[PDB]
RNA sequence: AAAA
RNA sequence: AGCCAGGAUGUUGGCUUAGAAGCAGCCAUCAUUUAAAGAAAGCGUAAUAGCUCACUGGUCGAGUCGGCCUGCGCGGAAGAU
């Protein structure tokens, strides 16, 4: 998991979700694309 | 996709063809590849059988002496524009696709009773 | 179930065709002799396209087709290779009858309903290779 | 040319090797001999070193001829026959023989080789890298004059001054005179 | 793929040490080659192909190696069985087990005539030669890119002549020891036939290539016992090429790479064109020389005595006068257009190539190889 | 399959 | 939006290349049958093959899409008694 200040959609299957006040990116096709804003 | 003008163009042209035709057959064409449709396209032109695929909403607008044929449009629809069209469809459908209804004399023809038009000389 | 453009009669067991049929299992020399016996009538030196149909019992049948349009256009213009930059460099000239001659033979493999439609496909084939129509 | 470089210089760039083998089949057959050594280079694999050390005689320096030497060698063929060719190859093969021949040394790294007393030919050679460059090949009479000129002024600098105008490029000492092919 | 498996009688291992040892007599007594195959096939009819212990104890060498090479349904295996009866009995046993364990396979047996090891004169003359024909037939009928020589079964004397075929043609060879468990792709040192030794024989084979027969005595008078195997006696007082000979004839016929050489007149002319044209000519000649396809394309008007012109291309400042000797690409002249035109202007009237070769020693030779150390 |  | 189906022909466009077949690189990017199907957006193959998207035909039965201007908040945010 990447922890960056700027989180973005890396491909077409990335999704932006907010969970417990944190913007997260979850990708169904690529585990390298999972990132969390912090 | 299609704007009102392009849909209006479709409605008129199929209405003109349906006006100058003699008989119509409504068939299903879901699950058949393009190559087998290509064979039908060559067959339809050789026998002078007009053939097209149009939206059911557009089809019902233009088709109004085929009103008895404007009674079963739910699902994929194919239409062709005497005789020898139902004959061509029955041979291909048996060997491959299905038929739904036929039009003749301004009357409906049920799917089981299209044997009449498929045999007329 | 493979498609090839082997030469007119030079059906060697060579790498151009050799390893292709091997993965299926058909006898290489069997197909080579069978292909040549029917393509002897074909004009010399033509990559006549043949579609191979292999079965489970390691048997095969094949159907030959008309020579490719690009090949026919190359011989019609009297050239050997097409333009390196088609529509930029021009490397030949063929008359409309030459288009009709090529279309007629390929009509057995065309899909248009008229000679004009078949020609336009050949016309589009000619532009894509840099061969202008004269 | 490439193998001799690889034998002396440890490795060569692959791009140079690729240029040497245009055909795909040639590279496919000869793939085992070469081996990637890193930094975009290739070297002889131990299989290759066996074949090369079998089809090629050992050497220490590869002879080369300047243009003026080539004419000098050809004109002397009527007198010394093939002796200049053999003496050059022998000198290039064994550094011990090359050390014996040095008699007078000029500037910029040029020295004169004389095969000994009672002989007529004499050579003006220098060693660059692993190549034995040969600049001139003269007889007994001219050799004295070339010593007189160097006696007064620098003559080694005069020759190297005219390097790109009379001497280079240096061809390799491989000739073919008789009509025969293996 | 195709597996050209040499077949050896390790299949009938179960009859080891029993009173009638497994010899050609033993096959004979039990009924014959076909009858004995069933007896041998019985002893290992049950063992699998995925079971390691049966591979190393309970199966022949062909079955163990083939199962290791990954024999599948879509395959073709050839068994070069020996001529002896005990060899052929096992061949008919391995095939039945292979066609059983992997249904849909095609195994065929070649009986290499005269492959016995109890006689020397036959084996030197009919064994290896017939075996050389049979292998070279299958490779040429399936392409070099699809055959895998399997020199593990059979005698230890065939193996030299299986691998040597692989080296020349290109097919690999794979071997596996009984107790080991790793397939070993044997090294393939690039080899060929000695051109220097074989060059004088070129006219000799030329007669045979044309008239298809030569009287034996004239062959002997024309021509060092190694050369004998190159020739097979047809039998009517003539001799024709042995299967080894056809390899040599094709080797002496295939085009090769060429190393350029420059006559003394070319070297004077190349340099004066270098200043105006960079180092373009140096690469072109080397590029053309080391590529037979390029060479055959560029042949302009062909002159007498084997000379033929080359040119870089349309509207270029150089056209070469080259000819071929051995592996060398001799370059005679390098001229621009105007000199080129006048030469062809002269050649219209009379012969041209005769005048050039006439003065070969005085003007052109010696030819110096094209290696330059410009600096 | 370290004299098939 | 989801769900069903199609997603083709000249043709493996030409050049290059051992191979370049939509998908290493360069140029062109036309034409046909078409409800519709890029001389192909992505994956894949040694190259083919195979998968998906663009595009369109069905099922469904009220809304839906992205930009702009603006108020207040969110993350970026770790220190020693
Ligand atoms: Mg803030
Ligand atoms: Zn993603």
């Amino acid at each position: 998991m990447k922890v960056r200040a700027s989180v973005k959609k890396l491909c077409r299957n990335c999704k932006i979700v907010k969970r417990d006040g944190v913007i997260r990116v979850i990708c169904s096709a690529e585990p390298k694309h999972k990132q969390r804003q912090g | 996709a299609l704007n009102l003008q392009d849909k209006q163009a479709i409605v008129a042209e199929v209405s003109e063809v349906a006006k100058g035709a003699l008989s119509a057959v409504v068939a299903d064409s879901r699950g058949v590849t393009v190559d087998k449709m290509t064979e039908l396209r060559k067959a339809g032109r050789e026998a002078g059988v007009y053939m097209r695929v149009v939206r059911n909403t557009l089809l019902r607008r233009a088709v109004e002496p085929f009103e008895c044929l404007k009674d079963a449009f739910v699902g994929p629809t194919l239409i062709a524009y005497p005789g020898a069209a139902a004959r061509l469809f029955k041979e291909f459908a048996k060997a491959n696709f299905e038929v739904k209804a036929a039009a003749f004399e301004g009357e409906l023809i049920p799917a089981s009773q299209i044997d009449r038009l498929a045999t007329l000389p | 179930y493979v498609k090839l453009q082997v030469a007119a009669g030079m059906a060697n067991p060579s790498p151009p065709v050799g390893p292709a049929l091997g993965q299926q299992g058909v006898n290489i020399m069997e197909f080579c002799k069978a292909f040549n016996a029917k393509t002897d009538s074909i004009e010399k030196g033509l990559p006549i396209p043949v579609v191979i149909t292999v079965y489970a019992d390691r048997s095969f049948t094949f159907v030959t087709k008309t020579p490719p349009a690009a090949v026919l256009l190359k011989k019609a213009a009297g050239i050997k290779s097409g333009s390196g930059k088609p529509n930029k460099d021009k490397v030949g000239k063929i008359s409309r009858a030459q288009l009709q001659e090529i279309a007629q033979t390929k009509a057995a493999d065309m899909t248009g309903a008229d000679i004009e439609a078949m020609t336009r496909s050949i016309e589009g084939t000619a532009r894509s290779m840099g061969l202008v129509v004269e | 040319p490439l193998l001799e470089r690889i034998q002396n210089e440890t490795a060569i760039p692959r791009a140079e090797l690729d240029k040497a083998l245009p055909s795909f089949e040639e590279r496919e057959i000869l793939d085992s001999l070469f081996e990637d050594v890193g930094q975009g280079q290739v070297s002889l694999s131990p299989v290759g070193f066996l074949i090369w050390e079998e089809l090629e005689r050992p050497t220490a320096l590869v002879p080369f001829l300047s243009r003026r030497a080539l004419d000098d060698l050809l004109k002397m063929r009527a007198t010394e026959g093939t002796a200049p060719d053999d003496y050059i190859t022998r000198v290039a093969r064994s550094p011990e023989q090359l050390a014996i021949g040095k008699h007078e040394s000029w500037s910029k790294g040029l020295f004169w080789l004389k095969r000994g007393e009672h002989t007529r030919d004499r050579y003006l050679v220098s060693v660059e890298g692993w190549r034995l460059l040969v600049w001139r090949i003269v007889d007994a009479d001219e050799y004295d004059d070339l010593l007189t000129q160097n006696r007064k002024t620098d003559a080694g600098a005069r020759v190297v001054a005219e390097r790109r105008e009379k001497y280079a490029p240096f061809v390799r000492l491989e000739l073919y005179e008789d009509g025969e092919g293996w | 793929a195709v597996y050209l498996c040499t077949c050896g009688t390790a299949a009938a291992k179960k009859f080891f040490g029993q009173t009638p040892r497994f010899d050609a007599a033993w096959v004979t007594e039990h009924g014959g080659v076909e009858a004995a195959s069933k007896v041998i096939y019985d002893t290992f009819r049950t063992a699998r192909l995925d079971d390691e212990v049966a591979l190393k104890r309970d199966l022949s060498a062909e079955i163990h190696s083939l199962a290791r090479m990954g024999v599948n349904d879509k395959d073709t295996v050839v068994l070069f069985s020996s001529e002896t009866a005990d060899g052929q009995a096992c061949a008919w046993a391995v095939k039945r087990y292979l066609e059983q364990a992997r249904p849909g396979i095609l195994c065929r047996i070649e009986v290499v005539a005269g492959l016995q090891v109890t006689d020397a004169h036959v084996f030197r003359t009919a064994g290896v030669l017939n075996f050389t024909k049979a292998v070279l037939h299958e490779i040429d009928a399936n392409g070099t890119g699809q055959c895998v020589l399997n020199p593990t079964g059979g005698f230890k004397s065939l193996v030299p002549y299986t691998v040597l075929i692989g080296m020349l043609r290109g097919v690999p060879a794979k071997y596996i020891f009984e107790q080991s468990s790793a397939l070993i792709p044997l090294p393939m040192m690039p080899v060929e036939f000695a051109r220097s030794r074989l060059e004088p024989l070129r006219p000799l084979l030329e007669r045979i290539q044309n008239e298809t027969a030569i009287p034996r005595a004239e062959l002997d008078k024309a021509l060092r016992e190694i050369l004998d195997s190159l020739f097979e006696d047809v039998g009517q007082g003539q001799v024709s090429l042995s299967p080894v000979g056809f390899l040599i004839w094709e080797e002496l016929e295939r085009p090769t790479a060429l190393v350029p050489f420059l006559s003394r007149r070319a070297l004077d002319d190349l340099l004066k064109m270098r200043a105006t044209e960079g180092t373009a000519p140096d690469d072109y000649i080397t590029r053309v020389a080391r590529s037979p396809e390029q060479l055959a394309i560029g042949k302009h008007e062909s002159w007498s005595k084997g000379l033929f012109w080359l040119k870089r291309g349309e509207h270029t400042r150089d056209r070469y006068l080259v000819s071929v000797e051995g592996w060398r690409l001799l370059v005679w002249r390098i001229v621009d257009a105007d000199e080129y035109d006048d030469l062809l202007t002269q050649n219209r009237k009379t012969d041209a190539g005769a005048r050039v070769v006439a003065e070969r020693r005085e003007k052109y030779a010696p030819f110096v190889r094209l290696e330059l150390y410009e600096d």
